[PDB]
């Protein structure tokens, strides 16, 4: 028959979960949002639309911080994104408190996904409404990581999601192959500047506001930090040179 | 198709919409218009009190969480009376213990997370009202929208109600001007009412139908209605 | 009445839609595996498949360590998979924690497929779309493969295989057993087991396998471990140098 | 109470008295020290009756129920995690001492659980007011590689020295013997070295030295 | 998350009838066949070995389980349930029972534990109800050898003999053709073989039926000496070879 | 109780008695209070033997789960398990206990959490009843980097002396080695320590 | 959310009639009969056993009659298993009292308590009802004998002889002809059987087909004594009776 | 204080050739004050004896409290519950009470319906099992109970014999304790009959 689609925790015929792939199209129709392994960190970096000329300029920030060495980005509805990284900071402070050393990014991974996992067992909750890009420096190494609203997840060099999460793919595989040997935090964080401004062609008729922030083992002393002033406004050129 | 996706908040339509919170939204459009504008020492609230009868009273629209924070509701009162306290609360906790005034900006973030836990379990409801926010913290005037969505902005100025579209163009265009009244409060309101007059149609804002909130460097969060805001109409 | 396909409750015929939906989920990754019993060891092949570019391979596994002697591999979404990964984790903790000595691989594999039975028969708990393989060398019992999936159901084997071409690898090692007729592979170094598992692996399938085509893990008295894509290419040299 | 516990070449014995005293009377001069767990895991008790015997019984219970469940024959270290963590839980409020052994796939064991739940593991060991007396004896005579009988005679010889030397030991001497191979054999009073002399006269009544009032008969049958 | 199913799943039709118990009927009836019969010295119960793959160690499922040391259990219908329902039963003998009165509890009262544990799947709120049907084979002192039959509505019954499953409808009236109450255990033994036959599409031999007797006590079962009141089960499973023996004289 | 943990050039080396008493008896004279918590984490336990057993099974259930989602723990990770298990229930705790762990980055290390539940990361550390008696000989005869031989060495008289003093101390001297060579058992008998 | 498959189990019909217990009153219309007759030196339940085989071990078998006291039995038409969970409780019952007050429970208290329990299935909780109905047998020192019947719907009464189960109609019509004031046990005994004889939907009324009970107070003693007829007694009764 | 001392009394049970005796004082007191000459201390449930010291409130509550159980047990069983099994019941309903237990000190007298068997056990308040052969006691003056049994007592006496040294051991040990006595009653139990027997002593 039919009907498969209107509770979460149901199998279709075909074994899908209509509600978890119902809420990507809320994923899919939301900003976009990407993360750049570099050979010591990670960038997140994401897209900001610019409604109108009241949004006061480099307040209403997206990127937020999980402990003190973990950044996460999100494309979908934000609301459900902060919900998460919530959990995940409550998930971290556990973590710390019990162990004592700051929670690892793989381990801090699986938190994020069992959480969101759950979120599609049952028909009494929704399943989360956004696709989240986190990670950031440990023990060993650095590590980058996107949540889907299915729980699914895994490592990446690079990552996107969101409106034009084909661009920045596209863009993301380039420097994958021009690079066997890794890009480099600051090389990075440009390089993530020109991917946004590229896939912001998807949504070309909006203006944009850009954000970017990394976690470096030379360049943060492995602590998440916001790419502000100087180094923000090289990277937004270097975007806007190459965009022409 | 939408009728089969929007009978309780915990459905997705199949484009990945909830429709529950989009119903709830349109409750705030169907409320009285109100708005907010601030320089870089005010902030402004202005709204437009909406009555039953010409024998009943216009509901108030305006709320003080704080000596420094206050906000301007559109859609269901109730859900603005708890909303408000629970801000009332947020902003009592961090007087009592750090010693602190809460941060707009932090509030802003409590109310999201409040409102978002209604459009993901079972049972509840979305909060049916939209609200403007404005205080004076550490950094500043501020001016807050907040949408059932759980969606909170921070703005220059803005607008949310009936018609509010008048004025959101208005101030959208007024920009420059407005954000630079600076130590002049009276300025800064006469521009709020001359905002929200562009959203008018049915009537003309009179004196028991004027509802007007101002907060600010050297300013408790204070209200005034009636006699009071006369010398703005 | 048309609900009895939503929850589990019976159909007229007397079945559970929703467990038979959840076996095709099983499949949604189209990965293959297959586990055998050695003289003293048992091995799980399983097929790796990294399609997107921007994917760090080393982060792509459906095998899992659950204790220093059990190994479990998942046939079905991640996602499901890891969920059921940490639950055999915790249960192994504790139960050793509880009972004073490790939990047996069957013991382990009952406990999940009873899990399994209530997703099954309570409605507000929706089954796993996953099949699990766990093995070990228990200390009883020898060598070991139990599988559950989400009927709840369970079983030893004296091998056995799990995926889309499930079947072509089961008739496979079922003609390879009546030829030699022990329930195992008679060899003395897990490599060796491994080596046979991988060369059936591709006889059945009818592919080459890379090294970063397949994933490995094995079992041995007292430890489980996975292989890693260099351990697996000596496997693949070896098989080479014998076709 | 004395109990003890000795390890042989391929098993383990263990015995007790069978004194059971309140206060300086004894209550039961042949009770039961010796419970088991499992067919080839045995305990002996000291300390409240009443709570070595319940423990036994409980986790004895537990144990039968993990036996069918995991198709597999309890083993000694199982019953003993069980046990100390029951008796941890209660803070020593359950006063049982006991001497755990038992033979299981894994070899044979012996170990020791004070109620508040600490355990100990050794050759030979014993537990109880005897617990010196019998030690001395165990002390004294214990070697390594005891066979069977020797293991019996050590064990029964360190009772002894509980029931002759401790007021709170007496009577008889129980002992249970686990081998590695074989059934637990269970030999209850394998030793009686005090019967009771013949009284010195009969204290039979003649009937009707018993002055009555009323009789009636009671009825049984609903 | 929270079960916020607190209603019955199983409710009454108009025509009075019980949707989710017939349903669970209908799913016994497609379940291999087993039986049980009694004989004037003890009681066998069996079925067989449906390897559903020869990949598959049969040896390792067991349709035929020890609930207690005189108590045997078999079924027809969805094996999950059937285990769960044997843990819940051998701990229910222990702890409505052996914990009480400190002896196993006789067959009728274990039967009409498991049938209240079922009885319940049918009532209680978010459940289903168990997909199996139960023949409980044991004896007791005062009662002497019984067998039972529980079905997914919780209710049981005596039997001197029945079957259950797939063929139950044959090997009913075959059963009733043969048994008398003279039958001694390796009459019945022998009744039950020939009658699992005819429910045997393939392979009929010790490794591909499962049978067990409720009879005399099994002292070298007992696992230690030294009690005379304690005998040994009187439940015991029969192996592979014991089988084949009695096939040859089939 | 006598025991002590000390750290060297090539790892870390865990000592103590092998007495427990109730009263004036020993209840026994082999016990073996170095306990394993993890392959190359072990600790050493004085106070309640109940309380810290059951610590310590705690404390490698933990450790377990953690190894299964994690792998290997830190030495310091381990001390922190301990730590908050004896800081939240130090009302109804009588457990000194000293952690030792051989890491390949750190090398050993030695963790002593004292009755009321604090942490303290040291060179090495002892505790116990007998302890008292070696705080002074410790301290002029302990050097940082010492070798596997001066370590048992340093360990075996130490302990000797607490045991001499102390009637709460006896028996053999049980060590445990943990380098990055493995885990070595050493044991000491009356006859070869009460003569040094 | 769960909602969607919930029965509702306990409201009203629009022309104020409870669903499940007028379902669950069918239900009961096509178990075995069941007859109580209350005599002036004592009461009568009989039953017709549904369903029956040869191999129906029938001497260790009882699926309608009851003790709950002894001074107290019920007839049941239902689902057993049902009714079995009522009589437990309604056992409990009985001794809660007894050890409370040391005297037997008065028959009317105990079956209100059951009847009570059953209506609470009907106006809360969300299950299905019992699908049982009992006919009470029993004596007490304030009303002597008497016979009461409870159904579903938590509703009871009393009677000088009635029935519950299939063909009641039938049955209450036969009894209602023939039932005199001053009949006896052995009367009542008669009646009954005749009763089922011509209600039954079996060929013949054999006796591996009944159950058969009686409460009398033994004129040679001075207590109330229940007897629950044996295999081999019903089949004589039978036999006097003329249905041989 | 002492809640066994509050009210007194006393019970001894023994085995005999194919059969087992009960008995029991009867005086309820209030410390030094008597109260009741007419409180007797043995109850039945079926064929299986119980008899029961301590402080009063107690043994009237086990006593309802194993009326209770024996009847549920009946209607369940179908048979009368036996010694041995209700010695089991006896055991565990009082360990359920461990840390707040009866103060009572029960005593179980009976004949196995089906072995013919005599039996008799005791119970400390926590239930645990004491299972002679011989003879029990419980009570105020169970010391002197102990010691008239030992010496009096004998194996295999014939019911007419076991009732007379029952009942001297019964009189005698109640005239050496303050809370015993004012009254007494014997049980004389077989497979078949039982008989009650009240016997004449001081009434001080
Ligand atoms: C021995 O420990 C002892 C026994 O009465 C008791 C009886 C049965 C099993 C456990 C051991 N316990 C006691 O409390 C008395 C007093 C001194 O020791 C006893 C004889
Ligand atoms: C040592 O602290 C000591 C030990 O009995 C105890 C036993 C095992 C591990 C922890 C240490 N604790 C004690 O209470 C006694 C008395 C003095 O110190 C003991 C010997």
């Amino acid at each position: 028959g039919t009907g498969y689609d209107l509770s979460n925790s149901v199998f279709s015929p075909d074994g899908r979960n209509f509600q978890v792939e119902y809420a990507v199209k809320a994923v899919e129709n939301g900003t976009t949002s990407i993360g750049i392994k570099c050979n010591d960190g990670v960038v997140f970096a994401v897209e900001k639309l610019i409604t109108s000329k009241l949004l006061v300029p480099q307040k209403n920030v997206k990127i937020q911080v999980v402990d003190r060495h973990i950044g996460c980005v999100y494309s979908g509805l934000i609301p459900d994104g902060r919900h998460l990284v919530n959990r995940g900071r409550e998930e971290a402070a556990s973590f710390k408190k019990l162990y004592k050393t700051p929670i690892p990014i793989p381990a801090f991974a699986d938190r994020l996904g069992q959480y969101v996992q759950a979120h599609t067992l049952y028909n009494s909750v929704r399943p989360f409404g956004v696709s989240t890009i986190f990670g950031g420096v440990d023990k060993n190494g650095a590590h980058l990581y996107m949540l889907e609203p299915s729980g699914s997840y895994w490592g990446y060099k690079g990552a996107a999601t969101g409106k034009g999460r084909q661009s920045a793919k596209a863009e993301l595989e380039k420097l994958v192959d021009h690079h066997p040997e890794g890009l480099s935090a600051r090389e990075a964080v440009k390089q993530a500047a020109k991917i946004i401004y590229l896939a912001h062609e998807d949504n070309k008729e909006k203006d944009f506001e850009l954000e970017i922030s990394w976690c470096s083992l030379s360049e943060t002393n492995g602590l998440h930090k916001f790419v502000k002033g100087d180094l923000l406004q090289e990277a937004i050129d270097f975007a806007q040179k190459e965009i022409n | 198709f939408r009728n089969n996706y929007d009978g309780d908040t915990v459905t997705f339509s199949p484009t990945g919409r909830l429709f529950q919170v989009e119903y709830a939204l349109e409750a705030i459009k169907q409320g009285s218009v109100t708005v907010g504008l601030r320089s870089n020492t005010h902030a402004v609230l202005v709204a437009l009190k909406r009555n039953a009868d010409e024998l009943s009273s216009y509901q108030k629209k305006i709320i003080k969480c704080d000596e420094h924070m206050g906000l301007s509701l559109a859609g269901l009162a109730p859900d603005a009376r708890v909303l408000s306290n629970y801000l009332r609360q947020q902003c009592n906790y961090s007087s009592l213990v750090f010693n602190r005034k809460l941060a707009v900006e932090r509030a802003g973030h409590l109310l999201c997370d409040k409102a978002q836990k209604n459009t993901q379990s079972y049972g509840g409801r979305p909060y049916g009202v939209g609200l403007l926010i404005i205080g004076y913290d550490k950094s500043g005037a501020h001016l807050l929208e907040f949408q059932p969505s759980g969606n909170v902005t921070e703005l220059y100025g803005t607008a949310i109600g009936a018609r509010s579209q008048g004025a959101k163009t208005y101030l959208e265009r007024t920009l420059d001007t407005f954000i630079k009244i600076d130590g002049n409060p009276d300025e800064l309101i006469k521009a709020g009412v001359e905002a929200i007059s562009q959203s008018l149609r049915d009537e003309s804002l009179t004196v028991d139908n004027l509802s007007i909130a101002i907060v600010g460097k050297d300013t408790p969060f204070t209200i005034y209605d009636g006699e009071a805001v006369a010398k703005y109409i | 009445a048309g609900y009895d396909r939503h929850i589990t409750i019976f159909s007229p015929e007397g079945r559970l839609y929703q467990v038979e939906y959840a076996f095709k989920a099983t499949n949604q990754t189209n990965i293959n595996s297959l586990a055998v019993r050695g003289k003293d060891c048992t091995v799980v092949i399983s097929q790796k498949k990294v399609p997107d570019k921007l994917l760090d391979p080393t982060t792509v596994s459906y095998i899992f360590c659950i204790s220093r002697t059990i190994g479990m591999v998942v046939n079905g979404p991640i996602p499901d998979a890891r969920n059921a990964a940490l639950r055999a984790k915790a249960e192994a903790a504790e139960f050793r924690y509880k009972y004073g000595y490790d939990m047996p691989c069957d013991v382990l594999a009952k406990r999940m497929a009873n899990l399994s039975q209530i997703y099954t028969q309570r409605a507000y708990m929706r089954p796993l779309g996953v099949i699990l393989t766990f093995v070990s060398v228990d200390e009883e019992l020898g060598p070991s493969i139990y599988k559950t999936d989400p009927a709840g159901y369970y079983v030893g084997y004296k091998a056995t295989a799990t995926g889309p071409k499930q079947q072509e690898i089961t008739t496979n090692l079922e003609n390879h057993f009546k030829k030699s007729k022990i329930d195992h592979i008679n060899e003395e170094s897990w490599e060796k087991v491994v080596e046979f598992a991988i060369t059936h692996m591709i006889d059945a399938l009818g592919t080459e396998f890379s090294k970063n085509d397949l994933e490995v893990g094995v079992a041995t008295k007292d430890k489980f471990f996975t292989l890693s894509a260099e351990n697996i290419e000596e496997r693949l040299v070896a098989i080479a140098e014998q076709d | 109470t004395t109990i003890v516990g000795v390890k042989f070449n391929n098993g383990v014995v263990i015995a007790a008295d069978t004194r059971s005293t309140q206060g300086p009377i004894v209550a039961d001069k042949n009770c039961a020290k010796l419970h088991r767990i499992s067919p080839k895991i045995w305990c002996a008790g000291a300390g409240t009756a009443a709570d070595t015997e319940a423990v036994t019984q409980l986790i004895g219970s537990n144990i039968e129920l993990h036996s069918l469940y995991t198709s597999r024959e309890p083993r000694v270290v199982s019953a003993l995690q069980m046990l100390k963590q029951h008796l941890f839980k209660y803070q020593g409020h359950i006063g049982a001492y006991l001497i755990v052994a038992g033979v299981d796939p894994t070899g044979s064991h012996l170990f020791s659980i004070h109620a508040h739940g600490s355990t100990d593991v050794g050759y030979y060991l014993s537990l109880g007011s005897g617990s010196l007396a019998a030690m001395a004896v165990l002390e004294s005579h214990w070697k390594q590689d005891l066979t069977k009988e020797e293991a019996i005679k050590l064990a029964s010889d360190a009772i002894q020295a509980g029931i002759w030397n401790d007021l709170g030991s007496g009577s008889n001497v129980d002992v249970c013997v686990m081998e590695i191979g074989k059934d637990a054999e269970y030999l209850r009073n394998y030793l009686t070295p005090n019967v009771r002399e013949e009284k010195q006269k009969s204290y039979k009544f003649p009937r009707g030295t018993t002055a009555v009032l009323k009789e009636s008969i009671v009825n049984i049958c609903d | 998350m929270t079960d916020r199913y607190s209603f019955s799943l199983t409710t009454f039709s108009p025509s009075g009838k019980l949707g989710q118990i017939d349903y669970a009927l209908t799913a016994v009836k497609q379940g291999v066949t087993s039986l049980g019969i009694k004989a004037t010295n003890g009681v066998v119960i069996a079925t067989e070995k449906k390897s559903s793959s020869p990949l598959a160690m049969s040896e390792t499922l067991s349709k035929v389980s020890l609930l207690t040391p005189d108590i045997g259990a078999v079924y027809s219908g969805m094996g999950p349930d059937y285990r769960v329902l044997v843990d819940k039963s051998r701990k229910v003998a222990h702890t409505s029972y052996k914990r009480i009165y400190g002896e196993y509890p006789p067959t009728k009262l274990l039967v009409s534990e498991v049938a209240k544990i079922m009885q319940e799947a049918t009532q209680s709120g978010g459940v289903r109800p168990f997909g199996v049907s139960l023949l409980i084979a044991g004896h007791d002192e005062f009662n002497g050898f019984s067998l039972y039959q529980v079905d997914p509505s919780g209710s049981y019954f005596p039997w001197k003999a029945t079957a259950i499953g797939k063929g139950s409808v044959a090997a009913k009236t075959f059963l009733e053709k043969r048994w008398n109450d003279e039958l001694e255990l390796e009459d019945a033994i022998h009744i039950a073989l020939l009658t699992l036959k005819e429910s045997v599409e393939g392979e009929f031999n010790g490794d591909t039926i499962e049978l067990a007797i409720i009879g005399d006590e099994n002292p070298d079962l007992l696992g230690y000496t030294g009690i005379p009141t304690d005998k040994g089960p009187r439940f015991r499973k029969l192996t592979s070879q014991e089988i084949n023996d009695r096939l040859e004289a089939l | 109780t006598s025991i002590m943990a000390v750290t060297f050039k090539d790892g870390v080396i865990l000592g103590a008695d092998s007495r427990t008493t109730t009263g004036a008896y020993i209840a026994n004279r082999v016990t073996d209070k170095l306990t394993r918590v993890h392959d190359k984490i072990w600790c050493c336990r004085s106070g309640s033997a109940a309380d810290t057993q059951a610590i310590a099974d705690i404390v490698q259930y933990h450790l377990e789960l953690y190894t299964s989602q994690y792998g290997t723990p830190s030495t310091e990770t381990a001390a922190s398990v301990f730590k908050e298990l004896c800081y939240e229930n130090k009302d109804n705790l009588t457990a000194g206990i000293i952690v030792a762990g051989y890491d390949d980055k750190n090398k050993g290390e030695v963790y002593t959490i004292p009755l009321g539940g604090s942490v303290h990361k040291l060179p090495y550390a002892i505790a116990g009843s007998g302890s008292t008696f070696i705080y002074g000989y410790c301290d002029k005869n302990f050097r940082e980097n010492m070798s596997k031989e001066e370590t048992v060495d340093f360990i075996k008289h130490s302990l000797s002396q607490a045991i001499k003093w102390d009637g709460s101390s006896g028996g053999v001297i049980r060590m445990v080695v943990l380098t990055a060579a493995g885990v070595e058992r050493l044991i000491f008998y009356p006859d070869e320590y009460e003569q040094l | 959310g769960s909602r969607r498959y919930d029965s509702r189990t306990t409201i009203f019909s629009p022309e104020g009639r409870l669903y499940q217990v007028e379902y669950a009153l069918e239900s009961i219309s096509h178990a075995g009969t069941a007859i109580g007759i209350m005599a002036s030196d004592g009461i009568v339940l009989a039953a017709e056993r549904k369903v029956t085989s040869t191999l129906l071990e029938q001497d260790t078998s009882t699926e309608k009659l009851y003790k709950l006291n002894d001074k107290i039995a019920v007839a049941v038409a239902g689902l057993t298993a049902d009714a079995e969970i009522l009589i437990n409780t309604a056992r409990i019952h009985a001794q809660n009292y007894l050890k409370t007050y040391n005297e037997d429970i008065p028959v009317e208290i105990l079956v209100r308590r059951l009847s009570d329990i059953k209506q609470g299935y009907t106006q809360h909780g969300g299950l299905r009802p019992f699908g049982v109905s009992f006919i009470y047998a029993g004596y007490d020192d304030r009303y002597g004998y008497q016979l009461y019947t409870s159904n579903p719907s938590g509703n009871y009464t009393g009677w000088k002889a009635i029935s519950v189960g299939a063909n009641t109609s039938a049955a209450q019509t036969l009894l209602q002809m023939d039932y005199k004031d001053d009949m006896k046990v052995d009367d009542a005994i008669e009646l009954a059987l005749k009763t089922l004889s011509k209600t039954t939907d079996s060929s013949a009324l054999t006796y591996d087909r009944l159950e058969f009970a009686t409460i009398r107070k033994g004129a040679n003693d001075g207590e109330v004594y229940q007897k629950i007829f044996k295999p081999q007694e019903i089949k004589d009764i039978l036999v006097k009776t003329g249905i041989t | 204080s002492d809640p066994s001392s509050i009210n007194g009394g006393i019970v001894v049970a023994m085995t005999g050739k194919d059969c087992v005796a009960i008995a029991c004082d009867l005086r309820l007191g209030s410390q030094s004050l008597g109260v009741s000459n007419k409180f007797e201390k043995i109850f039945h449930y079926g064929h299986v004896f119980l008899g029961i010291t301590g402080l009063a409130t107690d043994v009237t509550t086990l006593n309802e409290m194993f009326r209770y159980k024996t009847n549920l047990y009946k209607l369940k069983e179908e048979r009368a519950i036996e010694p041995e099994t209700f010695t089991q019941l006896v055991s565990s309903s009082l360990y359920e009470r461990r840390f707040g237990p009866y103060f009572v000190g029960p005593v179980v007298a009976g004949i196995n319906s089906k072995s013919g068997k005599p039996f008799i056990a005791g119970f400390d308040l926590i239930g645990c099992i004491d299972e002679a052969k011989d003879f029990i006691v419980s009570g105020t003056a169970s010391d002197q109970l102990f010691g008239m049994c030992e010496s009096l007592y004998e194996p295999n006496l014939e019911p007419e014999d076991l009732f007379e040294t029952i009942s001297q051991a019964l009189l005698n040990a109640a005239d050496r304790d303050a809370l015993s006595g004012w009254g007494a009653v014997v049980y004389i139990i077989k497979k078949d009959e039982v008989v009650k027997r009240y016997l004449k002593m001081r009434q001080d």
